[PDB]
C-alpha cells in the first residue's frame, strides 16, 4: 500500500489564473504517475500519463512535472469549465492507488446569502413529523454558519445541512438546513428562528415564523 | 470513437451477490486490459480488479476471493461478479479501459451499487410553502421536500422540465433513521405566485414512485 | 555440509508472546529452504510451513495459517517461528528442517526447541524413599511435584547403573511433574550396602542425595 | 571438459526478457560447486530438484535461460505465476524441475540517462506457453481497424522499455536471472556431475 | 492436502528378520511425471531429531546401511528393513514433498521381539516423611516384562479405585528387550488413613493368573 497525498484539499482561483496542484507519494514511483479530472456527476477523464505526457484531446494548458516522490499538475489560463476535482494515480507499485483529490473552485466577490425559511407543511404535520427548512441561496464563499434558535434557545442534534455544487452562472453556493421534529415537540414551541452568519453579512440575519 | 456503458447496479442485502455488465464499443475487449474502479459515495477512487489482454485476472486485497472479473468476446461486454457483498462495498463502480495495467484512458458512466440491510421505501414529497417569510421584493422562494427514501437516487423536475433557471436541488443527506432526505427549491418572481402554477416532479425508480406535487402560496 | 542450530528451551505462561530461532551455518545456505515441524509430546510430526530466506516466501499449512507467523533474516541466516497469544495446546517441541529447494527432501535437521505453556513456575522436587521390604528385592526413590523438566537421577553418584530403571516424567493434574527411579539389587545386600539416590533439578537448582534403607 | 557455466553467468551482456537467450549444454561434465556455493546471488530458488544433490545425478541436456527483468518481476519467474513477464515474456511450466538464479545488476545494466535497450512485451492477445519465445515487433491491434504498420489509436508497439536508473529503488533496479532447466529424455545421457 | 496413512501402527520383529512398513497415499505423489515419486522415509530414535533415510522412494541417504530399502509406486509404498538390528528401534514416518502442504504419516513404532517374560511385581507403601506433608503415594512396580501391554488395577480394601493413579512405562532395555512400568496411587493422609489394605493386581500375558501384592497400613 502506497499512499498519494494531494495538497491543497481545495483551491480557489479566478479564471485566467494559474493553478498548481501537488501530489506526494509514500515511496518513489519515478514518473509512474497519472492525472485525472472528474467534474461532478461524471466519470474521471485522463489528463496526464507518465507524470509529464499529455493525453490525446487535452489542451496545452495542462502540464505535468516532477518525478520520484514529488509531482505537480499546472493549469494555465483557467477556463470556467476547467474546474473540477483532480486525482493523481500512481502505477509504479501494486496496488495502483489514487489520492484524495483537490477541489478547484472559481472565485467571486463575497455575496451575501438570501435567507428563506419554510414552516412544516400541514400535510406532513398529519403524519406526526415537522420539518422546518432554512434556505441560504446564492452566497459566496461556501463557509456559512447556520444556527437554529427556537423560542430564543439554541437547538442542536436535530438539524442537517446540504450544500449544492458551485453554480455555473453566478459562481455561488446554496445551502439548505432542515430541522426535523415530532409534532408533539413542534407544538411545544412558538417561534422558530434561523440565524445565519456569513462573511458578506455585516450582522447576523434571522428569519423567524410563529406556529 | 469509444463507448462504455454499465449496467447491473442496485440495492442488495449484505452477503448477496450481484453482477455488473459493461458494454464496450470502439475496441476489442479480448485484446485490451480492462479494469473496474469503485468510487465510494463520498470518498476517493479505489482500483478493484483488472483483466489482462491475455486473460489473467488480478484483484485488490479488499475484494480478493469475493469479486471475479470476466469478459464475453461474443457480446463485447465486461463483467464483475460480486458474490459476498458487504456494506463497505457500497460505491459507484466504474468500467475503465486499461492501458497495460498503468492508467485508465477511457471510463464508463459508472453504476451505483448499494449494499445495506435497509429496505426500499418511496419518498414522501412535502411542499415548501411560499409565504411572506419566503418572499422579498420580486424574489420569491419555493420548493419541495423529498424525505425518507432509500436507496438513491431521486430525480426532481419542475413543471415537467420547463422550469430550469434558478432551480437548486440539494444533495441527499443520510438521516439517523438510515433513509435519505432531499430538497429542491426554485426562485420565482413574487408577482407570479397567484398567476403561475408550480409543480415539482419527483421520480424514484427503485421504489417505482412518481409524485407531482403542486406548491401553492400560503 | 550444512548444519542447523535452534534456540533454547522456553517456558511461558498462556497468552504470552514467543519467538524461537533457527540459524544455519554451512556452504550453500542460499539455496536452502527452512521449514518448521511441530511434534506434540507423544505425538507424531506435524508440518507447519516453509520459508525461503532469500526472498521470504512463506507457505503455510492450512492448519497453522492464522495461528503462527514464519519469518526469516537472510542477513544472519536465521529463521523465526513466532506466536502472539500462546495457548496450552502449543506445548510441544519444534524442529526446523533444511531443504535446498521447494519439493525437495529435508536433509538437515535442527536439534529441536522445547516449548512449555503450563501457567506454572519453577519448583524444587520432593524426593521420598521407596521402602525395600521385598528371590531379590528392589528399592527406589520418588521424585514428585517439580516443574519444569528435566530431572537427572543417579544412584551412588553414578556407581550403580546395572538394573536401574528411571521412568519418564508424568504430568499430574496439579501441573507439576512426578518421576520414580528404581534399582534391582540382591536381597542379601540390604543391611550391608547403603543405597543413595542423587536427584538433580537444574531449573530449580535442587540437588538432593536421599538415602534409602528398609524400614 | 567442464560445461561452460561461466559463459552464462559471467556474461558481459544479457538479453531482454522477450528475446531471452538459451544455451544448450551437453556432452560435458557439470561442476555445480563453483556455482551454487557463490554468495553473489540474491535469490536461488530450486523446484523439484536440489542443487546439493546434482554432482551425483545425470541428465541428457541442461538449458540455461538468460534475461534481465525488474526486481518486482523476479517473483514471476516461478511455476504457476501470472504477470506481464510470466504471461507475455517468459513462462515456466507448473511441473518445472530446475532452479532460478537471480542477482542484482544495478552496477552493470543501469545508466544515469534514465533509459536502456532492455525490453519486455507489454501487449499480447494470449499468454505464452511454457518455454515459448515471442520476438515479434509487429504493431498490436487493440481494435478492429487494421494498423497497417503505423502506431496510433488502438495500435501500439507491443514492446516497452525499462527505465533502468541507478537512483531507482531496489525493486526497480535491473536483475540478471539465469534459469537452469534439466531435460531427461529416453536417449544417451551427456551431462553428468564430477 | 495429500493424506498419508501407514500400517501397521506397531511392529514386532525379531533380530535378523525383516520388518516391512507400508505407506498409503490418498493422492498420487509424482512431480513432472518423470517416474520419480516424491516420498521420503524418516527414522526418529527416542529423544532424537528425525533423520532422513530414503528420498524419492528408492534412494538411500548418505551413510544409510544397506539393510534399508524403499519400494512402491502410485499410491502404495513400503519400507523394508532386512535383518533387523537392535539399533533400528525407532518410529518411522513416511513424508511426501510433492505439494505445498507437506504431510507426514502417523508413525510406525518398531520394537525387537522377545520370548514373553512375566513381570516382577513390587509394591511400595508411602514413606513416613511424605506422610508428614499430608500426601500419600503408593507405588507398584512391574519390572522386566514383555509385551508392553499390561493391566494394573488399584484395589483398596478390595474396592476398585479410579482416577487417582498414573502409570509410567520405560523404553525397551537395550540388552534383554524388556519393559518396566510404575503405577503410582496418590491420596491425601485422611483418605489414606481411612483404609487398611492396599493391593496392586497385575494382569499380563506371561501370568497364568493375576498377581496381587498388598500391604496393611
Ligand atoms: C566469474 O569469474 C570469477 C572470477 O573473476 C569467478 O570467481 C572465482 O571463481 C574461482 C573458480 O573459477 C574460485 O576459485 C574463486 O573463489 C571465485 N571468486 C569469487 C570471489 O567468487 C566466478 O566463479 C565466475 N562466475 C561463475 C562461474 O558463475
Amino acid at each position: 500500500e502506497i499512499v498519494l497525498t494531494q495538497s491543497p484539499g481545495t483551491l480557489s482561483l479566478s479564471p485566467g489564473e494559474r493553478a498548481t496542484l501537488s501530489c506526494r507519494a509514500s515511496q518513489s514511483v519515478s514518473s509512474y504517475l497519472a492525472w485525472y479530472q472528474q467534474k461532478p456527476g461524471q466519470a474521471p477523464r485522463l489528463l496526464i500519463y507518465g507524470a509529464s505526457s499529455r493525453a490525446t484531446g487535452i489542451p496545452d494548458r495542462f502540464s505535468g512535472s516532477g518525478s520520484g516522490t514529488d509531482f505537480t499538475l499546472t493549469i494555465s489560463r483557467l477556463e470556467p469549465e476547467d474546474f473540477a476535482v483532480y486525482y493523481c494515480q500512481q502505477y509504479g507499485s501494486s496496488p495502483r492507488t489514487f489520492g484524495q483529490g483537490t477541489k478547484l473552485e472559481i472565485k467571486r466577490t463575497v455575496a451575501a446569502p438570501s435567507v428563506f425559511i419554510f414552516p412544516p407543511s400541514d400535510e406532513q404535520l398529519k403524519s406526526g413529523t415537522a420539518s422546518v427548512v432554512c434556505l441560504l441561496n446564492n452566497f459566496y464563499p461556501r463557509e456559512a454558519k447556520v444556527q437554529w434558535k427556537v423560542d430564543n434557545a439554541l437547538q442542536s442534534g436535530n438539524s442537517q445541512e446540504s450544500v449544492t455544487e458551485q453554480d455555473s452562472k453566478d459562481s455561488t453556493y446554496s445551502l439548505s438546513s432542515t430541522l426535523t421534529l415530532s409534532k408533539a415537540d413542534y407544538e411545544k414551541h412558538k417561534v422558530y428562528a434561523c440565524e445565519v452568519t456569513h462573511q458578506g453579512l455585516s450582522s447576523p440575519v434571522t428569519k423567524s415564523f410563529n406556529r | 470513437q469509444v463507448q462504455l456503458v454499465e449496467s447491473g447496479g442496485g440495492l442488495i442485502q449484505p452477503g448477496g451477490s450481484l453482477r455488473l455488465s459493461c458494454a464496450a464499443s470502439g475496441f476489442t475487449v479480448s485484446s485490451n486490459y480492462m479494469s473496474w474502479v469503485r468510487q465510494a459515495p463520498g470518498k476517493g477512487l479505489e482500483w478493484v480488479s483488472v483483466i489482462y489482454s491475455g486473460g489473467s485476472t488480478f484483484y485488490a486485497d479488499s475484494v480478493k476471493g469475493r469479486f471475479t472479473i470476466s469478459r464475453d468476446n461474443s457480446k463485447s461486454t465486461l463483467y464483475l461478479q460480486m458474490n459476498s457483498l458487504r456494506v463497505e462495498d457500497t460505491a459507484v463502480y466504474y468500467c475503465a479501459r486499461d492501458f497495460g495495467d498503468f492508467y485508465f484512458d477511457y471510463w464508463g458512466q459508472g453504476t451505483l451499487v448499494t449494499v445495506s440491510s435497509a429496505s426500499t421505501k418511496g419518498p414522501s414529497v412535502f411542499p415548501l410553502a411560499p409565504s411572506s417569510k419566503s418572499t422579498s421584493g420580486g424574489t420569491a422562494a419555493l420548493g419541495c421536500l423529498v424525505k425518507d427514501y432509500f436507496p438513491e437516487p431521486v430525480t426532481v423536475s419542475w413543471n415537467s422540465g420547463a422550469l430550469t433557471s434558478g432551480v437548486h436541488t440539494f444533495p441527499a443527506v443520510l438521516q439517523s433513521s438510515g433513509l435519505y432526505s432531499l430538497s429542491s427549491v426554485v426562485t420565482v418572481p413574487s408577482s407570479s405566485l397567484g398567476t403561475q402554477t408550480y409543480i415539482c416532479n419527483v421520480n424514484h425508480k427503485p421504489s417505482n414512485t412518481k409524485v407531482d406535487k403542486k406548491v401553492e402560496p400560503k | 555440509q550444512m548444519q542447523l542450530v535452534q534456540s533454547g528451551t522456553a517456558v511461558k505462561k498462556p497468552g504470552e508472546s514467543l519467538k524461537i530461532s533457527c540459524k544455519g551455518s554451512g556452504y550453500g545456505f542460499i539455496t536452502y529452504w527452512i521449514a518448521w515441524v511441530r511434534q506434540m509430546p507423544g505425538k507424531g510430526l506435524e508440518w507447519m510451513g516453509i520459508i525461503y530466506p532469500g526472498d521470504s516466501e512463506t507457505r503455510y499449512s492450512p492448519s497453522f495459517q492464522g495461528q503462527v507467523t514464519i519469518s526469516a533474516d537472510k542477513s544472519i541466516n536465521t529463521a523465526y517461528l513466532q506466536w502472539s497469544s500462546l495457548k496450552a495446546s502449543d506445548t510441544a517441541i519444534y524442529y526446523c528442517a533444511g531443504g535446498s529447494g521447494i519439493f525437495t527432501p529435508m536433509d538437515v535437521w535442527g536439534q529441536g526447541t522445547t516449548v512449555a505453556v503450563s501457567s506454572a513456575s519453577t519448583k524444587g522436587p520432593s524426593v521420598f524413599p521407596l521402602a525395600p521390604s521385598s528371590g531379590t528385592a528392589a528399592l527406589g526413590c520418588l521424585v514428585k511435584d517439580y516443574f519444569p523438566e528435566p530431572v537427572t537421577v543417579s544412584w551412588n553418584s553414578g556407581a550403580l547403573t546395572s538394573g536401574v530403571h528411571t521412568f519418564p516424567a508424568v504430568l499430574q493434574s496439579s501441573g507439576l511433574y512426578s518421576l520414580s527411579s528404581v534399582v534391582t539389587v540382591p536381597s542379601s545386600s540390604l543391611g550391608t550396602q547403603t543405597y543413595i539416590c542423587n536427584v538433580n533439578h537444574k531449573p530449580s537448582n535442587t540437588k538432593v542425595d536421599k538415602k534409602v534403607e528398609p524400614k | 571438459n567442464l560445461c561452460p557455466f561461466g559463459e552464462v553467468f559471467n556474461a558481459t551482456r544479457f538479453a531482454s526478457v522477450y528475446a531471452w537467450n538459451r544455451k544448450r549444454i551437453s556432452n560435458c561434465v557439470a561442476d555445480y560447486s563453483v556455482l551454487y556455493n557463490s554468495a553473489s546471488f540474491s535469490t536461488f530458488k530450486c523446484y523439484g530438484v536440489s542443487p546439493t544433490k546434482l554432482n551425483d545425478l545425470c541428465f541428457t541436456n541442461v538449458y540455461a535461460d538468460s534475461f534481465v527483468i525488474r526486481g518486482d518481476e523476479v517473483r514471476q519467474i516461478a511455476p504457476g505465476q501470472t504477470g506481464k513477464i510470466a504471461d507475455y515474456n517468459y513462462k515456466l511450466p507448473d511441473d518445472f524441475t530446475g532452479c532460478v538464479i537471480a542477482w542484482n545488476s544495478n552496477n552493470l545494466d543501469s545508466k544515469v540517462g534514465g533509459n536502456y535497450n532492455y525490453l519486455y512485451r507489454l501487449f499480447r492477445k494470449s499468454n505464452l506457453k511454457p518455454f515459448e519465445r515471442d520476438i515479434s515487433t509487429e504493431i498490436y491491434q487493440a481494435g478492429s481497424t487494421p494498423c497497417n504498420g503505423v502506431e496510433g489509436f488502438n495500435c501500439y508497439f507491443p514492446l516497452q522499455s525499462y527505465g533502468f536508473q541507478p537512483t531507482n529503488g531496489v525493486g526497480y533496479q535491473p536483475y540478471r536471472v539465469v534459469v537452469l532447466s534439466f531435460e531427461l529424455l529416453h536417449a544417451p545421457a551427456t551431462v553428468c556431475g564430477p
